[PDB]
């Protein structure tokens, strides 16, 4: 069902860029390794930035991970995801820090994690 | 088992260093030193098809190369030198020849260093 | 494992192609140097020959510069690499300069620290030193007034007497793959060309005011010569490492494609095997 | 077959020179040209599903590409401009097209040269 | 038997610190392999130092090698077994080259083999 | 079969020296492919000069062609390609155009084909 009649026009733009991204961290972290971060170009650079951020944004906290977490967790509606991934790959919330992606729902939540980190 | 239970140490030490050396930046004068004489023992090991060489003959050309007189002699020269003193112990000194067969057991070494000197001023290079 | 085996052939292959770029953008890099190295050579030569022979010919020590003074403090100029990976053209550098100040110094205050290269700046920030000057991220293509104004700053500090005794501290290039740490000393002026040839010149500038104008211009000269040594010998040491990196690459390519081709035949035949006895079991 | 032989070569060359030197922009002008035919070309290449081909605007695409009348155009708008140029092509370019499909043959070059530069004109 | 029980405080404190120097060697091995030990930097440096002077340090010269190698054989005593790694450990022979301390017995050994290298 | 004592040593020496001029070749090309020609050593422009003839001599005019081309074709006896590549490693051939020693025979067949260019 990933086509774009069937799910809009600006819901697959949006899902393919990801998977172009996360493609491409995955040969970059080959170089990485052996070589090291800093060897690399600002193009590679903010690939790697951005790669970070979509991958523990992809997680969750759930309800069955009430007992799991601790924390009580979320619901997100598609059309808040979709607004949220097209923040991450524009950029807007690059400043924040990368621990405060990680079980949560929605991109709103994010930024008050953020402030109790104090950022 | 006197001449040659050392030649391994030339021959096991310079085949590991010309690894790191090539690649190294610096050498030391003692590894430099070492290069030369590792050089000269693979060329003495260096042989041809369908010749063999009597082992009298054997222990006095690795006696040379481990005596130091040899290094004198360049690379591309040691194969002819070695063809050479063959020939020049066949024709001059053949009392050294027969000593080893004999006694199974090294010749005089003053005899020999002179020996071996005197073959050397007859030798010429390039 | 077969495949974490597969996934290392396929990880080192792309990292020897990157390897080898950097070996030829380095290759390129060197001639460009090596064609300015020549060029600024006849340049060095008119100018610090003419200052020499009229410093040194028909006239006595009267400057600060060429005249000696005992030394109640001195400085090291010490330049090092601001990009990594260069195998150490970095480190043979720090490593006497370092030593020198460590096995003849009493006191940190006796020494003084400038500094070119990010990881020359790195390494007096870790350990400790100071530093009075520490410039960076100077251009590949090194120009002379990148360092006219930075050069002003050092022989002022000099010439008002912050240290009355200055060292440069550099790798010199010599050949292909030999290239060689080299010890200068910057000021006093204690020894100095001589061309032998010299024609009247005019004696209308006061000898000092007219030596104003051309001990600055060597003591840059000096400098500028440093630095086309430096960018030289750096380029240069990035293409050897980066032959002898690939070569290494190239050759624990082979040694795990063994590996692989080994296992695939071991595995063929433990599921041919374990098929062929349970069908002679039923 | 006159063509499409340059383009077996242009790509097999991208894939050399390419996978070691993108990284490395302040370089040889030969090799960076180089390297912009491969990427249009992987772009020129580039489909979208169940929209078929008709093999004459193949042809004339392909020696664009081939002839290098693309480098002007930024590698990434060439998927819009590669079905505007078949607009252009339709409207005004009805002799080109008959000739093709009549003798499998290629027009003389200066008509197609003369066609390709003023559309080339138009773009924007 | 390396239970801190059986064979002694002294005896274990040195035995499991021996084999944390050496297990760190080995995740440096696949670095060090390609680059060389320019990539390597602080700690990396100094660990890779001990590590080679730990490493020809358990080498030993046998009485039954002696129909193989014209050297005569060593036997090291326990406690002074235990006492010699203590010195490299400390880095108190920092100075001595690395092949000075191949096939030898007790410490003091080393000593003699550098002092005949002069290096 | 390339051992002195099979071909003779003649043909060996022969052999052994193209290969030699070959690989020394390859190491420049990786540098020509980054940069100019006059940026090698004179030594290194030498032995891309005669590689490169070489190359070109080595290849040779079929018979089995003919249908495909007018060009009639040649035979050549292995003293006569011994003897051919021994004057060209001696270089007593070399002021001859580069494309003289294209799909050719016998080396006096260089000579006359030369003179066709003019």
């Amino acid at each position: 069902a990933l086509a774009p009649e069937i799910v809009g026009e600006e819901h697959y733009q949006v899902a393919r860029k990801v998977q172009q991204t996360l493609q491409r961290y995955k040969e970059l972290q080959d170089i990485i390794a052996i070589l090291g971060m800093d060897e690399l170009s600002d193009e590679d650079k903010l690939v790697v930035h951005r790669a970070r951020r979509i991958q523990f944004f992809l997680s969750q906290n759930f309800h069955v991970a009430e007992q799991f977490t601790g924390q009580p967790g979320s619901y997100v509606p598609v059309k808040e995801t979709v607004r949220g991934f097209k923040e991450i790959l524009e950029g807007k919330y690059d400043h924040l820090p990368e621990d405060a992606f990680r079980l949560v729902g929605r991109i709103e939540e994010v930024v008050e994690k953020a402030k109790a980190m104090g950022v | 088992k006197k001449v040659a239970g050392t030649l391994r140490l030339d021959l096991a030490a310079y085949r590991e260093l010309e690894a790191f050396a090539q690649f190294g930046s610096d050498l030391d004068k003692a590894t430099q030193a070492k290069l030369a004489r590792g050089a000269r023992t693979v060329e003495v090991l260096k042989q041809d098809l369908h010749q063999p060489i009597p082992v009298e003959k054997q222990v006095l050309i690795i006696y040379a190369l481990t005596r130091g007189f040899l290094d004198d002699i360049p690379v591309e020269d040691v194969r002819r030198f070695e063809k050479e003193f063959y020939l020049f112990l066949d024709q001059n000194g053949q009392h050294l020849l027969e000593h080893i067969r004999t006694t199974k057991d090294l010749p005089n070494e003053d005899d020999l260093n002179k020996a071996i000197e005197a073959f050397k001023k007859t030798f010429v290079v390039s | 494992s077969l495949r974490d085996i597969k996934t290392r052939i396929n990880a080192t292959k792309k990292t020897s192609q990157i390897t080898k770029a950097m070996e030829m953008v380095s290759t390129s890099k060197l001639n460009r140097a090596e064609q300015n190295a020549k060029s600024f050579v006849p340049y060095m030569e008119k100018i610090q020959e003419v200052v020499a022979n009229v410093a040194l010919g028909a006239g006595g020590a009267s400057h600060p510069m060429l005249v000696s003074r005992p030394v109640k403090k001195t400085g090291y100029l010490v330049i090092t690499s601001d990009r990594g990976l260069a195998g150490a053209y970095n480190s043979n550098v720090l490593r006497l300069v370092y030593q020198t100040i460590q096995k003849r110094h009493a006191c940190p205050d006796e020494y003084a620290i400038i500094v070119i290269g990010r990881v020359g700046l790195s390494f007096f920030r870790k350990r400790n030193m100071p530093v009075i000057l520490d410039i960076t991220r100077l251009p590949d293509q090194p120009s002379f007034a990148d360092i006219k104004e930075i050069a002003r700053k050092t022989v002022g500090l000099f010439a008002d007497g912050t240290f009355d005794e200055l060292y440069m501290y550099y790798n010199h290039y010599v050949s292909a793959i030999q290239q060689e740490v080299t010890e200068r000393k910057l000021l006093p002026l204690t020894d100095l060309a001589e061309n032998k040839q010299r024609t009247v010149y005019e004696f209308e500038p006061s000898q000092e005011e007219c030596l104003d104008v051309l001990l600055p211009q060597y003591a840059e000269s000096l400098i500028y010569g440093a630095l086309l040594d430096a960018k030289a010998s750096e380029h240069a040491a990035r293409m050897t490492a980066m032959k002898n990196a690939t070569d290494n690459a190239n050759e624990l390519i082979r040694t795990l494609t063994l590996s692989y081709n080994r296992a695939r035949q071991a595995a063929i035949t433990q599921e041919i095997t374990e098929i062929v006895a349970g069908a002679n079991a039923l």
